[PDB]
């Protein structure tokens, strides 16, 4: 009965969107049709977190599908859970933004923009209590992260107590996508850092990395990470929608994961991911997950924990377990790990426990840490940003939708000043 | 939705057949090859 | 809903339009009646309540033998008769006569036309002008047609895919008047000129192909893979769409700088195919092979300012970003210091459809490299010189005067494209 | 390992589960005797070991591990792998059926010859070359099958009506058997194929 | 170890194989060498 | 994982490695078409997109003949086109020819295709380099292709199956000339070479075969069984695994002493098969005879320094020990005092597969042993007298000249082969 609102924005944030709502369809049994057919009360237990019910038994989901462009969004509905959504909450430009996030947020934000607020405000006004809004984009790319900040900034501006949670596909730092790619996201990070409540990061290549290496696919498809992002998703929320032996919300994790209002970037890992052959070799024990969760490689964003120090971290756990094992375990972690550690904050973990595992596993875990190493992804972007715009490539792009020069300087030095914040706070010291 | 299922098990059966099918044994592409 | 409206203007104009048209009906199935046996093909072309396909396509040339050569081939019932626009009298090589005395009214009528053409269209993408640089009929009319669109229509994007003279092998004599003065015409009104060479595509033919006989069927094939390969996000869905508005935004650094290299890979015939791997690596690979390029030019001399990759077929994305870290890691590919990224890769599901007694083999990958590079100025240098070697004497000065220009226009577009040599080896400067 | 029911009520009672009758008849129902009572204890600890309530698999993407991106409604059958929208075209002009004395069939022999003429003589003695590799024989002589399986070589979509038909016009001498001179003549760079292209009033 | 031992293996080694004239070894070789060609040839087979 | 690549180099080179090739897809069950109907193949083979496996060997040859003997013959869909590198002129038996004028950008192609196969490998044991000492391909090429992965690939393990000229019977004049550089150049650059002789391979074709007229064929068959019985290790599970690595540990005692002489057993017709007992004790007793061995040097006139054995079939370790005891205990075979053991035994469970329409018959039981000996120092002062007979008068000299080649050249040649001479006397003394 605390609602929350999804949105996805951009061909990225749509797509991630639709397996996202695959997989909840798939845990809470929900047919492509909309019809509950799960033969389970824990499923109906709280799906109006998600979903709200029709005339029959049709679920409709909670979601707002943004775009400049309907071809993406063609492919969301032709898709396999294509039909579940409403198709009033599908909102579409026509011409798209040329990954420019000058257009997708002032000339060809603005007009859609009143649209994507209405059909926003339709959903929110239909919940009974509003846990908040979560918003699925890709920093980088025009029409994703302009209009998905646009619409963040004006949903903060128009429910400022409600959580605002969002899942920001930062672009990689090895092989870069788009050229405009830190133009986009040095603009984006800069409304995120002022407007979003609570944000994770996450990389293609941090992804395609940890599902070559822990899945072992050789071939992996946009699919594959969606999926892995999905699962996460699912996993942050999971305490809401079903019954747990310490249960713990989206503005519990955000109280125990932000120390202050501007350190709320997160990087975020799901445990456990087992490759299709070591499935029945590996052991699912509460510190085999625990060890999996606090390694490196299984961080969906491309900075390593180890370069940073761990402000805050949590764990939410999925299963049938002794919370005196996952207290053990991860006081055991920070005893072992303290170098990894900020010294001036006692418990650097936050544990939450949900009795209800997803399916087919005995048992699981999504982790989400709150570290300085976050500094060097940003100080990476930034690196791109002064390169780029110090010779003012592609600048004329952003210039002639109405964009003056001096809103870039501001957003790096916002975005620098956050990386101040987050060296700041790794090397300070107690007392 | 023929195209992408068509572009997803093209990728799926080489996948298979990999475990062109040398790439996953690149030096660039994976530090163990 | 994503329709793009294609202008072929002269003999070259019309010969690549013969193979790209023939492209197109073969990649969406329509037959050359007309019809055939959904929406993918609104890009190329848009159906009437019979079923009948035409194209969105209008065939420009002062000649009349070129355009009756298209209504008596085998595509008669396909192209709308009124769209294929004739003049009377010929260009005859003179910039002068295809844009100040023949060409007014044509171009009158071909504005006409288009406009009619773009009534017909929801969105509208832009235009894909293909002319040929170094002829009265493609300069000169062209670029007449350049300017009233661009005067009009505004800010649709005009991408021209332009075929300029090659080194040192040519086919006309005042080949480089003609060319210089196009080339201030487009400098200042089409959006992306991606440049080509017949020297280079005979060279990839030669090589690639195994053609010690080039002809300008084959040529025109390979240039209507690449604009297949270019357009094919618009028309199927894929991984990384991309938008003929991303690539200006993805391309363009400065308006002025948006000349644009392409490269297509693999070319292999029907014999050696399926004898190498033919990996994403490795096609990325030859397409940053100077070898493969479409133009003269070798890129080593300039540093590659953005580079824009249409993958086709089975492309995986783990793949494409290994073949590019690649590419990057690489020493001898050079870019700017300015552009870290430099890179705008784009995939699609469709693989690229073979044209039946073609060369060309059937791939299930395929690559389309399309490169701002600041090595690009080495061929205006060239033709600079071309031009004043010539100009010095004022050969062949008195065709083109009679036909209503003056000694200042030739002066204003050598000038001109001396500023754009400066320009870009400004940008490749630090 | 086996087991009765009473037996597995038994094992509760002295594990101390604390369930009622009622409720350790309906835990030892959870499982299934075989033949008599032949439920063993690691059936009944894996029934009990990991409870998985949601009820497990259904139409959806699901973890990560289990199970793969796809959902399963669009899935569980690999239907749509080679999938071609739209079916592949011959070379226009080119008739699939052989017609006597028309102008169609005059055409299509013309377009044909005149195709296989520009994809041989590309190079000088390619003609020579795809000669030899006609016959995978030691004679020179070409022979029906020979000829098939070059064209078929060649990325020439061309019926097997067709096929015969250019190898009775290469003559044959009435023999049934192509010579080097007869494929050359034929096969020249212009002259018969360029002619009978022109000539399409004839 | 390496003066009492291998110093004076190597050293007695020297001067012996120094001393052995390169003329010397060739011809005593092709002494060897000929005389089990001979063999060989007249000899319908050769036996260790 | 365990990849070896294969490079044949010359007439005689290509036409041992049809037969190594030949044996390889006979013992994988590769079909001659390139595909066969776990993961054995790895170390010869490559298996591609279609499941077609592909050899890494590499066919290198300045004379189109041979080459396309292969393009043209049954293995012209397995070997890869590429793979297939054919020059326009011969070499015409010159070292200098094959190293210095003609050698040059055919062996560039051959790195860069070698560079090709070898990044397809994720291991790489070595390279089998395949030619003939005594030619200007096998010895000037071969020599400068291996000065050339020397200088690059570094640390893989170079064994060359050298064939060194026959003491009286021969083919070619200036033989000993080029087989004297070709030593000098291999002398340095390769790990462990292996001695064949035609005389000897005739002699034991005659007596254990009852050939009366061997061929090329027939040697090439022998020299393919032994090589397929050396790597036989690498490919097949058993007993006493050996490695390519190991050869060097096990075998070499000084890396100028890697020349090693190679005998297989037992050779014998289907006639005279079955027909003995054929067991380890008498194949081991055959291996060690000296008719037995592919190099005209008698093994009694020089003392073993070390001798690896590769069984393959049904062969058990204590089979093997009392076989080598005994060969221990007898007095005929003289070994090195600083050698005790000197004795490298290894079986594989594999046996040797026999080709259809060769002479060699079923052997449940097969041993091919390598050895290094100081014997062998004597067919060297055969040539070293044959080179320098002719080198006082310095005959062909001229032709060697011509090419680029100097008087030092012989003579720096001649002095390293007398050098090795000192060496193998120093080394059998104590
Ligand atoms: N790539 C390519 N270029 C061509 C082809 N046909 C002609 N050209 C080029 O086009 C140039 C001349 O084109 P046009 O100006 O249209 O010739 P036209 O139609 O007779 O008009 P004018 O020559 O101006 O009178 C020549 O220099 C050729 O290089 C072709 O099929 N492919
Ligand atoms: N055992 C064996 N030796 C061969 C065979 N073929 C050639 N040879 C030897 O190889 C030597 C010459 O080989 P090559 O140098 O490659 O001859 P080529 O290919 O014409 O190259 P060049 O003579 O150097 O110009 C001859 O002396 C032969 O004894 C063979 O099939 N088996
Ligand atoms: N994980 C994931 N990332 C994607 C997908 N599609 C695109 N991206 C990434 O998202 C980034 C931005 O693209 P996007 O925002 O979708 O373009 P836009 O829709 O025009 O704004 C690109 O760098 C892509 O690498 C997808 O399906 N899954």
């Amino acid at each position: 009965m605390r609602e929350i609102v999804h949105i996805q924005g951009g061909q990225c944030g749509n797509q991630i969107g639709a397996k996202f709502w695959e997989v909840v369809s798939d845990e809470h049994g929900i047919d492509p049709t909309g019809t509950y057919h799960g033969d389970s009360d824990l499923q109906l237990e709280r799906i109006n977190v998600y979903f709200n019910e029709a005339t029959g038994g049709r679920y409709v989901p909670r979601a707002i599908l943004m775009d400049l462009e309907p071809g993406t969004m063609d492919s969301v509905r032709s898709g396999p859970y294509g039909q579940i959504f409403r198709p009033d909450n599908f909102v579409f430009g026509q011409t798209g933004a040329g990954n420019n996030w000058a257009k997708g947020h002032y000339t060809e934000g603005a007009e859609l923009i009143d649209s994507v607020l209405d059909v926003v405000r339709k959903e929110a006004e239909s919940c009974d209590c509003l846990q908040g809004f979560q918003v699925c984009h890709s920093l980088g790319g025009g029409t994703g992260s302009g209009m998905g900040t646009l619409l963040i900034s004006k949903i903060r501006e128009e429910y400022p107590d409600r959580m605002m949670l969002t899942f920001s596909v930062v672009p990689s730092p090895k092989v870069s996508d788009t050229v405009v790619e830190p133009y986009n996201a040095t603009l984006s990070v800069h409304q995120l850092v002022e407007n979003a409540d609570e944000c994770m990061v996450l990389d293609n290549e941090a992804l395609y990395d940890i599902c070559f290496r822990t899945l072992k696919l050789t071939t992996p498809t946009f699919g594959d990470l969606n999926h892995l992002i999905s699962a996460v998703m699912s996993g942050i929320t999971c305490c809401l929608r079903f019954p747990g032996q310490l249960n713990a919300d989206l503005r519990k994790l955000a109280v125990n994961l932000i120390p202050f209002p501007r350190l709320h970037f997160f990087m975020v890992g799901f445990t456990p991911l087992t490759s299709r052959g070591s499935q029945q070799y590996r052991a699912l024990t509460v510190p085999e997950l625990t060890q999996q969760m606090w390694d490196a490689k299984n961080m969906m964003c491309a900075a390593d924990p180890r370069h940073g120090r761990y402000l805050t971290a949590s764990a939410l756990f999925r299963g049938r377990m002794s919370t005196k094992e996952v207290d053990e375990q991860m006081l055991n972690v920070q005893n072992k790990n303290s170098s990894y550690f900020v010294e001036w904050i006692p418990n650097n973990v936050k544990s939450s426990v949900c009795d209800i595992p997803p399916k087919g596993l005995k048992m699981s875990a999504t982790f989400i840490g709150n570290s300085t190493a976050i500094q060097e992804m940003f100080k990476r972007v930034s690196e791109q940003f002064t390169a780029m715009f110090r010779r003012k490539a592609f600048l004329h792009w952003y210039t002639g939708e109405g964009m003056d020069e001096m809103e870039f300087t501001e957003a790096e030095s916002n975005m620098n000043d956050l990386v101040s914040e987050y060296q700041q706070y790794q090397d300070a010291s107690a007392e | 939705r023929a195209t992408k299922q068509r572009y997803e098990e093209r990728a799926e059966m080489y996948d298979r057949t990999r475990q062109p099918f040398h790439e996953h044994q690149l030096e660039a592409a994976n530090t163990p090859a | 809903m994503r329709e793009v409206i294609s202008i072929h203007i002269g003999q070259a104009g019309i010969q690549v339009g013969n193979a790209c048209w023939e492209l197109y009906c073969l990649e969406h199935g329509i037959q050359p009646d007309g019809q055939m046996p959904d929406d993918a093909f609104n890009t190329f072309f848009s159906e009437t309540g019979a079923g009948k396909h035409v194209p969105r396509c209008i065939f420009l040339d002062l000649e009349p033998t070129v355009v009756d050569e298209v209504r008596t081939g085998t595509y008669r019932q396909l192209f709308h008769p009124e769209q294929l626009i004739s003049g009377k009298e010929d260009a005859a090589n003179n910039f002068a006569r295809g844009h100040y005395t023949i060409g007014k009214e044509i171009v009158d009528l071909a504005l006409d036309r288009i406009r009619k053409l773009a009534d017909n269209c929801t969105g509208l993408q832009g235009f894909l002008v293909f002319n040929a640089v170094g002829g009265g009929t493609g300069s000169g009319l062209g670029s007449l047609l350049l300017e009233r669109l661009s005067v009009d229509y505004g800010k649709k994007s005009k991408l021209g895919f332009t075929v300029y003279p090659s080194p040192q092998v040519s086919t006309a004599v005042v080949e480089p008047y003609n060319s210089v003065l196009s080339t201030h015409s487009l400098l200042e009104h089409t959006d992306v000129a991606v440049m080509l060479d017949n020297e280079a595509i005979y060279d990839i033919c030669r090589r690639s192909l195994d053609i010690e006989r080039p002809t300008y069927t084959n040529l025109n094939r390979l240039i209507a893979q690449v604009i297949s390969s270019l357009t094919a996000s618009l028309r199927f869905d894929g991984a990384l769409n991309v938008d003929i508005t991303e690539f200006q935004t993805n391309l363009v650094p400065y308006p002025r700088i948006h000349f644009m290299l392409s490269s297509y890979a693999p070319i292999i015939s029907a014999e050696k195919a399926y004898h190498e791997q033919l990996s994403v690596a490795e096609i990325t690979n030859a397409a940053f092979e100077p070898a493969s390029m479409m133009v003269k030019c070798d890129p080593r001399h300039g540093k590659y300012m953005a580079c824009c990759l249409m993958y086709r077929g089975d492309v995986v994305p783990k793949d494409v970003n290994a073949s590019v870290a690649t590419i990057k890691t690489k020493r001898t590919i050079q870019f700017v210091d300015w552009c870290p990224t430099g890179f705008k890769c784009g995939i699609n599901y469709q693989p690229p459809t073979v044209v039946p007694g073609g060369d060309l083999a059937k791939v299930q990958r395929a690559v389309c490299m399309i490169s701002n590079s600041t090595a690009i100025g080495e061929i205006f240098s060239r033709l600079d010189h071309k031009f004043d070697l010539m100009y010095a004497k004022r050969a062949f000065v008195h065709w083109y005067v009679g036909e209503g220009m003056e000694e200042g226009e030739f002066s204003e577009a050598r000038e001109d494209l001396a500023a754009l040599e400066k320009d870009f080896e400004e940008v490749g400067a630090e | 390992g086996l087991l009765t029911p009473d037996q597995l009520r038994s094992a509760l009672d002295r594990l101390h589960t604390g369930l009622d009758a009622a409720e350790k008849d309906r835990i030892v129902a959870r499982v299934a005797p075989a033949q008599h009572g032949k439920v063993h204890y690691m059936d009944f600890i894996r029934s009990l070991e990991s409870p998985q309530p949601l009820g497990g698999p259904g139409l959806g993407v699901g973890f990560p591990g289990v199970t793969p991106q796809r959902a399963a409604a669009a899935g569980t059958a690999p239907t749509f792998w080679n999938w071609q929208r739209h079916k592949k075209q011959h070379v226009p002009g080119l008739l699939e059926e052989v017609r006597e004395g028309t102008f169609e069939q005059a055409q299509s022999d013309a377009l044909l010859t005149s195709l296989m003429s520009t994809k041989l003589n590309q190079y000088r003695d390619k003609l020579r070359l795809i000669f030899r590799q006609m016959d995978g024989n030691r004679n020179s002589l070409i022979d029906r099958e020979e000829f098939i399986r070059g064209i078929a070589k060649l990325r020439i979509n061309v019926s097997k009506a067709q096929v015969e038909r250019l190898f009775d016009l290469c003559d044959v001498d009435k023999s049934g058997e192509l010579d080097y001179e007869e494929f050359v003549n034929r096969f020249e760079e212009n002259g018969l194929a360029s002619a009978a292209r022109n000539q399409t009033r004839a | 170890w390496s003066t009492q031992v291998f110093d004076t293996i190597q050293g007695r080694l020297q001067a012996a194989v120094d001393a052995r004239d390169p003329a010397a070894i060739e011809s005593r070789l092709k002494t060897q060498y000929d005389q089990y060609l001979h063999t060989t040839n007249t000899k319908v087979a050769v036996f260790r």
